[PDB]
């Protein structure tokens, strides 16, 4: 889980 | 519609001879916003668009596959070699064609100043993850100025994904300087070495254009260009009806229905290991500082009927992520969320006992209100889970204050800083799950946003990443996610369904789960190419 993301992916 | 959400062993790509599909081509796709930095090492550049988009310009060592393993990518690399096991030594020997989009080649200096970037060692760097960087007792010179030796002082099984999954290699004018790292890529992205090349940056437009980097020595892509078009959640779905798109997500059952009926529009489902979540802010004075507050108050959320409520209809038997290190379909996941496990009746208890008793609309306690800030990137499917857990945390005397937010600064500007006490995100993982222990749960953790962590969270972890057995190690690591649970330091809500529409004229393209695209042999189909070998 290194990057993120504001929406589920 | 009948595929569980859960980690396969395949990819749905539309699998072609790239040599047979059309030469040229614009493949059309949707960011939500501009990164406020396009440096993805760095803590305000770590978004998985972005990302995403820079995987086809940037060297990476490997090549996942749809089962998780790994081959060298030899365009970058002549090989990769485990020198030596234990200390662990790694020599990276680079493809000397391997140049810079700035006409520099690619040498071992690149890796040494990336890994000395994300070592944690200087702290003027604004890093989001150090992926084991501070593991390394020393990066050197091999034979020649195109061959890094890089030794560990400490085991460290995932070095694969250093520079590999959702890393990358950066070049050196990037990374060798705080200034440059930090500030270097504000209003864009430095030299890459990729079969594209990021060409156009139109803020006006709202578009970031890639075209065929001139310097590419490996195959020719069948594509002319990679166009992503800045584009809110709710009009993917048009701008796909509407041909202006050529692939986007698919995250509710509305959506797939919608994509579904579309004309020239197939589905595909390929899940990968990333996850929607509650994160908590436990730093001195945010009123979830207190732990037995955070396990009380998480009782009362009712994961359950959110994933269903999310997925119903989009999966089969949809069910909630248990798990922090490991999602469903993954060796060594297991449902270790019991400490939690939703029981209004026991919230209510343990909130009483802590003092925070029903003194008004809301429970109180040395005049202050129970009232819990929501920090969520607005969007109907975010919307809805801020709302189910509002509802049920009403009914235990809990306010959920929601504080719904948009644009580019929504991790650098909220997230990053604290400006929550429970926020609503995700993460995307790859095949390396245990490099996320360091960088999220760890006590100085990078993107340990809500500085969460106990010393016997750090021992665990530093446990897990000393073992070289990989059972024991995914056994290790499920009692880190135990301990993890116990702290309260988030609530895994519901894993990607790896539901893509995409445009059904594309082949080597659509959803990839654990693998790569090899962006090369992306490729629009010719007329009446009807047949599927794959």
């Amino acid at each position: 889980a290194s990057p993120f993301s504001p929406d589920p992916p | 519609a009948d595929r569980r959400a859960a980690v396969g062993t395949t990819s749905d790509i539309n699998q072609q001879d790239p040599a047979t599909l059309q030469d040229g081509g614009n493949l059309r796709l949707s960011l939500t916003d501009f990164p406020p930095n396009f440096n993805i090492l760095h803590i305000d550049g770590n978004n998985a668009e972005v990302a995403a988009m820079m995987k086809a310009t940037l060297p990476r060592a490997f090549i996942i596959g749809p089962d998780g393993s790994t081959t060298v990518d030899t365009n970058y690399f002549t090989s990769i070699e485990l020198t030596r096991t234990a200390p662990q030594v790694v020599t990276y020997t680079i493809n000397p064609e391997a140049v810079w989009s700035d006409g520099t080649p690619i040498t071992w200096r690149d890796i040494a100043s990336q890994i000395h970037a994300i070592s944690g060692a200087d702290k003027a760097f604004e890093i989001a993850s150090s992926s084991g960087a501070e593991r390394v007792a020393s990066v050197t010179r091999g034979v020649d100025d195109r061959q890094a030796v890089v030794t560990f002082a400490k085991p460290y099984a995932e070095w694969r994904g250093m520079f590999a999954g959702n890393g990358m290699l950066l070049p050196a004018s990037m990374t060798a300087t705080p200034e440059a790292f930090n500030k270097g890529q504000l209003d864009g992205p430095g030299p890459s070495a990729g079969p594209f090349v990021v060409s156009a940056l139109d803020r006006t437009a709202q578009r970031i254009v890639l075209t065929r980097n001139p310097r590419w020595w490996g195959a020719r892509p069948r594509l002319d260009s990679i166009t992503y078009l800045v584009l809110d959640d709710a009009a993917r779905l048009p701008a796909l009806q509407n041909n202006t798109i050529d692939a986007t997500g698919v995250g509710t059952l509305d959506q797939l229905t919608i994509a579904a009926r579309t004309k020239g529009i197939s589905i595909r489902r390929a899940p990968g290991p990333s996850w929607y979540h509650f994160t908590l802010n436990g730093a001195p004075g945010s009123i979830l500082a207190d732990k037995a507050l955070r396990l009380a108050i998480a009782k009362g959320i009712d994961r359950y009927t959110i994933a269903r409520v999310a997925q119903y209809g989009l999966t089969s038997d949809p069910v909630p992520l248990n798990n922090h290190v490991f999602v469903a379909g993954q060796d060594g996941y297991q449902d270790n969320s019991g400490v939690v496990a939703y029981n209004p009746e026991q919230a209510k208890r343990e909130l009483d006992a802590l003092g925070w008793r029903r003194s008004g609309a809301f429970r109180e306690k040395d005049g202050r209100q129970l009232v819990i800030r929501d920090l969520f990137y607005d969007a109907q499917s975010t919307r809805q889970f801020a709302q189910i857990a509002q509802h049920t945390l009403a009914q235990i005397g809990v306010k959920l204050e929601l504080q719904a937010k948009s644009g580019s600064g929504f991790f650098s500007d909220y997230v990053n800083v604290g400006a929550f006490d429970i926020a609503q995100f995700g993460w995307v993982g790859d095949a390396f799950p245990l490099s996320s222990l360091t960088q999220i749960y760890a006590s100085d953790g990078e993107s340990n946003f809500g500085k969460i962590g106990s010393p016997q969270i750090d021992a665990a972890i530093e446990r897990t990443l000393a073992e070289l057995d990989p059972g024991k190690a995914r056994a290790l690591a499920n009692q880190v996610d135990e301990l993890i649970w116990a702290e309260g330091f988030s609530l895994p809500l519901t894993q990607s369904p790896g539901t893509v529409a995409v445009r059904s004229t594309l082949a080597n393209f659509g959803a990839t789960g654990l693998a790569d695209l090899d962006y090369t042999a992306i490729g629009f189909m010719r007329r009446h190419h009807h047949h599927h070998h794959h």
